[PDB]
C-alpha cells in the first residue's frame, strides 16, 4: 500500500535548525517526484519544495528558499528536508507530497486538500 | 483522541497485510508454469470509425454486441452498426465534455455524463425519429467518469467527488451512495451477476461495493498510482486495474490481494482502459504509449500490440460475445479489431 | 510530321 | 551559349516523379484524415505532377518510339496525339501552378484569417475551386494548344506564370512577416527557419517554371535573335526542370508533414 | 442490398450530413479553458465578457468579430484537477487568470500554471495569462504595506525590463511588481516550453472592456504561430 | 477530523474479518475458467472468415 509516514517534527527555538524525513513505502519511489506541503494553522496547504526523480532538479518556494535543503535516498526510499534557519513563519504541519504520476514532470494536486499520496505529516512548531 | 483510531487503523491494516500475506501460499506466475502460452495474437482492424470530430473518451458495447456507442468532446455520442461502419444514431449533448458511456444491457437507453456532473440518460426506442434525453441525474459533486446499468432502469456512476451512487432513473434519485473512496473515482466495472461492483480511484485502490447493502465490501490497494481503468475478470470473482503506474494489476476476490502484475520496463505511461477477452486469458489494455498491449492474463507476458493509433487509446471494450475488440483514440477514430 | 516533345519546343 | 541536350534523360526523371506523386496522391486517398482542404490542395497538387510526368513520359515514349522505327502513324493522326498529349501536359501544369496558389492562398487564409479559416476555406469550397482549376486548366489549355501558333497564347500563359509568381512571393513573403513578428514577439518576452522554407517555396518555382516561361517569353518576344535562338534549343532542361518540380513538390508540400511522413 | 439494410445506410447518410454541418460549427468555435484560484477574479471576467455574447462546467459563449469562442469556467468541481484537465488537450487557449495582489497565493498560481504547462497532454496548449487585479496590485505597492522580498526573494536584485510599458504612467515600482509576477510566469514557460505552446501575458482589471479583444488577439496569434510552424515559417 | 477516522477504523474492521481462500484456490479457478472457456474465444482461438462478422 502507497504510504508516506514521515517524522523530524517537534518544537524548534527561532533560528534553529530541523531535519524531517519521509519513509515512502509502497512505490517505486526512484521513479517520482517528490514534494514537500505545509499547512500552517488555519491556512492552506503551502506547497514548500520540489526534488526529481533523480535529485538532479530541485525547487522551493522563496519563504524557504534560501533556508531550506530537499534532498532524497533512491535505495533507502527517504525523502529529507533540512530547515537550517526556522522561523515562526514556519509552524506548520508539513506534508511529503508524492508526484501523483511516475516519470511525469506536472505535479498536479499535491497542494489539494484531500489528496492520496501525501503523508499524515509531522507538525513543527517554533518559540 | 485521533491518535488512537490512527493506531487501531493501523493495526486493522496490518492485520489485513498479515493475512493476505497467509493466504499468498502461490503465486500465479508460478501455478501458470505448467500451461502453454497464447503465442502472438495478432490482430488487425477490421473497420475504422470515422464519425466523430473530437477525441473519443468513452465507448461501450451494447449486449447483443454489434451497436457500438461512442463518446467524443465534440459533444456527440454516436451509435455504430460495428457490422457495417453504419451510423444508426447520434447524439448531441447539452455539454461538449462528455467522459463516459454505456448501454443499458436491454438496448433501450444509452447514458453519458463528464464534467457536468449530470449523468444524461437518452432513451433510443421513442417512437420520434430522433432521440431524446430522458433523464439528466444531478446530484453528483464531481464529473462522472464512469456510468454503468445495471439494468433498464438502475445505473450506477462513479464521480470525482469520491463517490459512486446507484440512480433509479424513474425517480432521478440516488438510492445508494458508495463513499468510502479517498479519491477521485476514476473506472467503474460491474460483476456479470451485477449484484457487485468494483470502482478504481486516484487513490491507489479499487473498492468492491454491494448494490444492495450499499456498503464497501473490500479495498484492493497494491497500486501505486490512479487506478485509471478497471474490469471484471469474465468469471466475476477478479478483476484487472490500469494505472498511472504503467501496471496492470489482476486482483482476485476470494484472495484479497494482486493475484498478478503486468508490467515491462519498455512501458513508462499509464494505462487509460482495459478490457478482457471472453475467455478472461487475454487482458487488453489501452496505454497512453499511444499503442494498445495484449497480455496473457495468466502468463504475464506481452501476447501482442495493436499498433494503430496515434493518440491514447482512452477507451477498450470487447464485444460481449467476445467477437471483436473495440478501441477508441484522441485521434477521434475507434478502430475495431480482431 | 513531327511530335514536339511539348508545344513551342521552337518558335513557331 | 551552352546546351544540355537530356534527349532518354526526361523517361527516368518522369517515371521517378510519377511515382513520388503516385505515393502522396495514395497516402491521401488512405488516410482519410487526409480530407482537410490543405491535403486536398496537396493532393490536387500531387496528381497535377502526376500528370504532367505522365503526359512528358508518354511523348518521351512514342518520341523515341517512332525514332527507334518500332512505331508509324498516318500524320494527322500522330499531330492530333500530339495535340491530346500537350492539352493534357498544358492543364496540368496550368493547375499545377494554379494548386501551387492555392495552397499559398489556404496557408495564407489559415494565417491571417486564423480564427475564420474553417469558415473561410472547407471542403466544399476546397472542391469547388479544384474543379474551376482543373476544368479552366483543360479549357485554356485546349485553347492554347488549338492557338498555339498565336503569340497572344504564350504571352497570357507567360503573364499567367507571372501572376502566379506575383501572387506567391507577396503571400509567403507576407506570410514570413508575421512569422518574423511572431519570432520578435516571442524573442520579447524570451528575453531563419521561416527565410530558408520561403527561398526553398519560391526558388525550386522560379528555379524550375521560371526558364520555361523565359523561354516562351523570348519565342514572342524575339523568334530569331541568335541567343533567344540558344535558349530555345535547351527546351529540353526547362522541361525536365518542371519534372523535377513534379518531384519536389510532394516533398516540399506533403511530406514536410509528420502525418504524411507516417504513411 | 436489403430493405432494412438499404434504410440503414439512408439513415446513415442523414447522420453523416448532420455531422458535416456540425464539424463547420466546431471548427469555426474556438474552445477556451479559463482557470484561476478563487482569489484570482475569474468571475468577474466571466461576468464582464457576458457583454460580448451545482452545474460542474459553466460554458460562457461569447463572439468578437464574427469569431465564435467558447470558454468554459470549470467550477464545483474538487481541487483533484489532474483527471478533468486532460479535457482540455484540445482547446485553443487556457486562460490562467491570477490575483497578482495576494503575494501568498501567487506561488500556488505559479505551481498551478507549473503543472498545466508541464502536463503531457497540455503540452500543445497555449496558456493566455490573465496577470488579474491590477489596480489592487497597484495599490499594495504604492501603500508599500506588504513587501514581494518576503515572498519572492528574488525581487530584491530583479530590474524592469526594457520591454517594459508603464502605459498610464504609472510608478516605476509598481511597474517592476507588475513585470517580475509577470517574468516568473515567464520563466516557467520559457524554461520548460518545447516551442509547441507559448504563454500570452496580459496585465487586467475587471473593469477592462477589452478582456475579449486580448483573447481575440491571443488566439489569433496561436493559430497563427502553430499554422508558422507547421508551414516550417516559424 | 475524528469522524473520518471512526469511519476508516470501522470499514478497515469489517474488511479484516472477511472470509479469504488461498491464492493457489484463487489462481486454480481463474486458469480453470481460461481453459474451460478457451475455446470459445474468438481472440484467443481466432474463428474462421465464416464465422467472423467484421470481414466475413
Ligand atoms: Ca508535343
Amino acid at each position: 500500500q502507497v504510504q508516506l509516514q514521515e517524522s523530524g517534527g517537534g518544537l524548534v527555538q527561532p533560528g534553529g535548525s530541523l531535519r524531517l524525513s519521509c519513509a515512502a513505502s509502497g512505490f517505486t519511489f526512484s521513479n517520482y517526484k517528490m514534494n514537500w506541503v505545509r499547512q500552517a494553522p488555519g491556512k492552506g496547504l503551502e506547497w514548500v519544495s520540489d526534488i526529481s526523480q533523480s535529485g538532479a532538479s530541485i525547487s522551493y518556494t522563496g519563504s524557504v528558499k534560501g533556508r531550506f535543503t530537499i534532498s532524497r535516498d533512491n535505495a533507502k526510499n527517504t525523502l529529507y528536508l533540512q530547515m537550517n534557519s526556522l522561523k515562526p513563519e514556519d509552524t506548520a504541519v508539513y506534508y511529503c507530497a508524492r508526484c501523483p504520476a511516475p516519470f511525469t514532470r506536472d505535479c498536479f494536486d499535491v497542494t489539494s486538500t484531500t489528496y492520496a499520496y501525501r503523508g499524515q505529516g509531522t507538525q513543527v512548531t517554533v518559540s | 483522541e485521533l491518535d488512537q483510531l490512527r493506531q487501531e487503523a493501523e493495526q486493522l491494516k496490518n492485520q489485513i497485510r498479515d493475512a493476505r500475506k497467509a493466504c499468498a501460499d502461490a503465486t500465479l506466475s508460478q501455478i501458470t508454469n505448467n500451461i502453454d502460452p497464447v503465442g502472438r495474437i495478432q490482430m488487425r482492424t477490421r473497420r475504422t470509425l470515422r464519425g466523430h470530430l473530437a477525441k473519443i473518451y468513452a465507448m461501450h458495447w451494447g449486449t447483443d454486441s454489434r451497436l457500438l456507442v461512442s463518446a467524443s468532446q465534440d459533444g456527440k455520442l454516436i451509435i455504430w452498426d460495428s457490422y457495417t461502419t453504419n451510423k444508426v444514431h447520434a447524439i448531441p449533448l447539452r455539454s461538449s465534455w462528455v467522459m463516459t458511456c454505456a448501454y443499458a444491457p436491454s438496448g433501450n437507453y444509452v447514458a453519458c455524463g463528464g464534467l457536468d456532473n449530470i449523468c444524461s440518460i437518452y432513451n433510443l426506442k421513442t417512437r420520434e425519429g430522433n432521440v431524446r434525453v430522458s433523464r439528466e441525474l444531478a446530484g453528483h459533486t464531481g464529473y462522472l467518469s464512469c456510468c454503468r446499468f445495471l439494468d433498464d432502469n438502475q445505473i450506477v456512476t462513479s464521480s470525482g467527488d469520491t463517490t459512486c451512487a446507484l440512480w433509479d432513473i424513474e425517480t432521478g434519485q440516488q438510492t445508494t451512495t458508495f463513499t468510502g473512496h479517498t479519491g477521485d473515482v476514476m473506472s467503474l466495472s460491474l460483476a456479470p451477476d451485477t449484484r457487485l461492483f468494483v470502482s478504481g480511484a486516484c487513490d491507489a485502490s479499487a473498492k468492491l461495493w454491494d448494490v444492495r447493502e450499499g456498503m464497501c465490501r473490500q479495498t484492493f490497494t497494491g497500486h501505486e498510482s490512479d487506478i485509471n481503468a478497471i474490469c471484471f475478470f469474465p468469471n466475476g470473482n477478479a478483476f484487472a486495474t490500469g494505472s498511472d503506474d504503467a501496471t496492470c494489476r489482476l486482483f482476485d476476490l476470494r484472495a484479497d490481494q494482486e493475484l498478478m502484475t503486468y508490467s515491462h520496463d519498455n512501458i513508462i505511461c499509464g494505462i487509460t482502459s482495459v478490457s478482457f477477452s471472453k475467455s478472461g486469458r487475454l487482458l487488453l489494455a489501452g496505454y497512453d504509449d499511444f499503442n494498445c498491449n495484449v497480455w496473457d492474463a495468466l502468463k504475464a507476458d506481452r501476447a501482442g500490440v495493436l499498433a494503430g493509433h496515434d493518440n491514447r487509446v482512452s477507451c477498450l471494450g470487447v464485444t460481449d460475445d467476445g467477437m471483436a475488440v473495440a478501441t477508441g483514440s484522441w485521434d477521434s477514430f475507434l478502430k475495431i479489431w480482431n | 510530321y513531327s511530335m514536339e516533345h511539348f508545344r513551342w519546343g521552337k518558335p513557331v | 551559349l551552352e546546351v544540355s541536350i537530356s534527349d532518354g534523360l526526361f523517361l527516368s526523371l518522369g517515371l521517378v516523379s510519377l511515382v513520388e506523386n503516385a505515393l502522396v496522391v495514395a497516402t491521401i486517398a488512405k488516410n482519410r484524415n487526409l480530407h482537410s482542404p490543405m491535403y486536398c490542395f496537396i493532393c490536387c497538387l500531387a496528381l497535377s505532377d502526376l500528370l504532367v510526368s505522365g503526359s512528358n513520359v508518354l511523348e518521351t515514349a512514342v518520341i523515341l518510339l517512332l525514332e527507334a522505327g518500332a512505331l508509324v502513324a498516318r500524320a494527322a493522326v500522330l499531330q492530333q496525339l500530339d495535340n491530346v498529349i500537350d492539352v493534357i501536359t498544358c492543364s496540368s501544369m496550368l493547375s499545377s501552378l494554379c494548386f501551387l496558389g492555392a495552397i499559398a492562398v489556404d496557408r495564407y487564409i489559415s494565417i491571417f484569417y486564423a480564427l475564420r479559416y474553417h469558415s473561410i476555406v472547407t471542403l466544399p469550397r476546397a472542391r469547388r475551386a479544384v474543379a474551376a482549376i482543373w476544368v479552366a486548366s483543360v479549357v485554356f489549355s485546349t485553347l492554347f494548344i488549338a492557338y498555339y501558333d498565336h503569340v497572344a497564347v504564350l504571352l497570357c500563359l507567360v503573364v499567367f506564370f507571372l501572376a502566379m509568381l506575383v501572387l506567391m512571393a507577396v503571400l509567403y513573403v507576407h506570410m514570413l512577416a508575421r512569422a518574423c513578428q511572431h519570432a520578435q514577439g516571442i524573442a520579447r518576452l524570451h528575453k531563419l527557419k521561416g527565410a530558408v522554407t520561403l527561398t526553398i517555396l519560391l526558388g525550386i518555382f522560379f528555379l524550375c517554371w521560371g526558364p520555361f516561361f523565359l523561354h516562351l517569353t523570348l519565342i514572342v518576344l524575339c523568334p530569331e535573335h541568335p541567343t533567344c535562338g540558344c535558349i530555345f534549343k535547351n527546351f529540353n532542361l526547362f522541361l525536365a526542370l518542371i519534372i523535377c518540380n513534379a518531384i519536389i513538390d510532394p516533398l516540399i508540400y506533403a511530406f514536410h508533414s509528420q502525418e504524411l511522413r507516417r504513411t | 442490398l436489403s430493405a432494412e439494410d438499404k434504410a440503414a445506410v439512408e439513415r446513415s447518410k442523414m447522420i453523416e450530413k448532420q455531422l458535416q454541418k456540425d464539424k463547420q460549427v466546431y471548427r469555426a468555435t474556438h474552445r477556451l479553458l479559463l482557470l484561476g484560484a478563487d482569489n484570482s477574479g475569474k468571475s468577474t471576467i466571466v461576468k464582464q465578457m457576458r457583454i460580448y455574447h451545482t452545474s460542474g462546467i459553466f460554458e460562457t459563449k461569447f463572439q468578437v468579430d464574427k469569431v465564435n469562442f467558447h470558454m468554459f469556467d470549470v467550477g464545483a468541481q474538487r481541487d483533484e484537477r489532474r483527471k478533468w484537465i486532460q479535457c482540455f488537450n484540445d482547446v485553443t487557449a487556457i486562460i490562467f487568470v491570477v490575483d497578482s495582489s495576494d503575494y501568498n497565493r501567487l506561488q500556488e498560481a505559479l505551481n498551478d500554471f507549473k503543472s498545466i504547462w508541464n502536463n503531457r497532454w497540455l503540452r500543445t496548449i497555449s496558456v493566455i495569462l490573465f496577470l488579474n487585479k491590477q489596480d489592487l496590485l497597484a495599490e499594495k505597492v504604492l501603500a508599500g504595506k506588504s513587501k514581494i522580498e518576503d515572498y519572492f526573494p528574488e525581487f530584491a536584485r530583479y530590474t524592469t525590463p526594457e520591454d517594459a510599458t508603464p502605459e498610464p504612467g504609472e510608478d516605476p515600482r509598481v511597474t517592476r511588481a507588475k513585470y517580475f509576477i509577470r517574468d516568473e510566469f515567464l520563466r516557467i514557460s520559457t524554461a520548460s516550453g518545447d516551442g509547441r505552446h507559448y504563454c500570452y501575458p496580459h496585465f487586467t482589471c475587471s473593469v477592462d472592456t477589452e478582456n475579449a479583444r486580448r483573447i481575440f488577439n491571443d488566439c489569433r496569434d496561436i493559430i497563427q504561430r502553430m499554422h508558422l510552424r507547421q508551414y516550417e515559417l516559424l | 477530523s475524528i469522524a473520518q477516522a471512526r469511519k476508516l477504523v470501522e470499514q478497515l474492521k469489517m474488511e479484516a474479518n472477511i472470509d479469504r481462500i488461498k491464492v493457489s484456490k484463487a489462481a486454480a479457478d481463474l486458469m480453470a475458467y481460461c481453459e474451460a472457456h478457451a475455446k470459445e474465444d474468438p481472440l484467443l482461438t481466432p474463428v474462421p472468415a465464416s464465422e467472423n462478422p467484421f470481414r466475413e
